[PDB]
């Protein structure tokens, strides 16, 4: 409208102003990375959307409750390879356990980590594994981070799935930047 | 499952950003579809860090526009490669319906062709069936009068007011080979709705890969 939108191909969500990300290899998967976080510098507003299927993984009601607080993020991390999907109490407790354990290693308030998962419904996490790795978590601001983030959260995925937008806003440069993930069990319906 | 992590340097409070995010996810993720399962875990996170230091961003800004446009820019290309990522697809489709009796239907109508099983296997077999489309127009719930119905595949008008137009099937089919997307038009001539949706091919691989072959 007052200035243009022009793509960056290269960007990613470490080309916005204070996010940095990173993705490990934990071995629920066999080879590629399966653990992942992106993390801001400050305290970021924060907004979601959520499948309205009824049946609906542990993390999603962690992650709102989180944002519900104040609103506002620094933390989100990921997991792929278990969906902790049809995981009842247990499941929940366990996706508690990954924000807190979040909140330790990035040394910020507990409602400002947001959690989930992605892959096979039913399996349990394996908790030491996903704790320690967690703890090891190391974010940075580059486009090797975005890219090893988006791969910690694939499944069946054959690619990654990058994006990255930028605007003028009050003569400042304004990004947008984003990673997908998704490739079958694919019909959202998200409120 | 479906997830996606947009984040922003923009300054912008939490309520006016899911505002923004609500908006768009209506118009870009829950308008694609690979298989029409959809997932227990699907989710989608903006977080903004104000870092740009602009003046807080509200429909009311004078830039307001420039920065939903990324916003939902950055959305739509997301949907589409994950679209384009549909298990075994070697093709995306975009569907785009014009003349509903409304935005919301011109998106039901446009979603269920590309959802339609016939309509995908149509498009990997790089078949230009219009038969198909229409059939799913038909069963989408939304106002439809048979008898006023445009079909384009690509540049190629294949039914005009419900008519077959005697179009040229090798160009056709030459055109389904070479297009990605593969664009699906329709002109349903009921009022001035208009949406998108986006899907992919149904092919072998989806079989073998949720098969276990």
């Amino acid at each position: 409208e007052t200035a243009n939108v022009l793509k960056l191909e290269t960007g990613s969500v470490t080309s916005a102003k204070g996010f940095s990300a990173v993705g490990i290899h934990t071995g629920v998967k066999r080879k590629r990375k399966d653990l992942g976080a992106i993390v801001c510098e400050v305290p970021a507003s924060s907004a979601a959307v959520y499948t309205l299927n009824k049946v609906q993984a542990a993390p999603l009601k962690v992650t709102q409750e989180s944002i519900a607080v104040e609103g506002k993020l620094q933390a989100m991390i990921v997991n792929s390879g278990i969906a902790n999907a049809c995981t009842g109490k247990r499941g929940l407790d366990d996706a508690y356990t990954m924000r807190a354990v979040g909140a330790e290693t990035f040394h910020i308030p507990e409602h400002y980590v947001a959690v989930t998962s992605t892959g096979v419904i039913g399996e349990f996490l394996p908790m030491d594994v996903i704790t320690n790795g967690i703890r090891q978590l190391k974010p940075e601001a580059t486009i090797e981070g975005a890219h090893a983030f988006n791969e910690a959260i694939l499944t069946t995925d054959t690619v990654e799935k990058h994006t990255c937008y930028q605007t003028i806003v009050n003569g400042k440069t304004v990004t947008v930047g984003g990673v997908a993930k998704g490739s079958g069990m694919i019909h959202p319906n998200m409120a | 499952t479906m997830l996606s992590f947009v984040t922003t340097d923009a300054n912008i409070d939490h309520g006016h950003l899911q505002g923004a995010l609500s908006a768009i996810t209506n118009e870009t993720f829950n308008r694609i579809t690979v298989d029409g399962d959809t997932s227990t875990n699907d989710m989608v996170v903006v977080m903004a860090s104000g870092l740009a230091e602009n003046e807080t961003l509200t429909p009311e800004h004078p830039d307001w526009a420039n920065f939903y446009k990324a916003l939902q820019l950055a959305c739509e290309d997301l949907a589409k490669q994950i679209a384009r990522d549909g298990e075994g697809a070697t093709k995306l489709i975009e569907v785009e319906v014009t003349g509903a009796a409304n935005d919301q239907e011109a998106g039901m109508v446009a979603k269920q062709i590309v959802g339609s099983d016939l309509v995908k296997t149509a498009i990997y077999g790089a078949d230009a069936n219009w038969g198909r489309i229409i059939c799913a127009i038909g069963y989408s719930g939304c106002e439809v009068n048979q008898e006023t119905i445009d079909i384009a595949i690509g540049p190629i008008v294949t039914l005009k007011q419900s008519e077959p137009t005697g179009f040229s099937e090798e160009e056709a089919t030459a055109y389904l080979k070479e297009a990605d997307p593969v664009k699906i038009s329709v002109n349903l001539h009921i009022g001035n709705g208009t949406g998108k949706a986006w899907g992919c091919d149904l092919t072998y691989d989806y079989v073998r890969i949720n098969a276990g072959y």
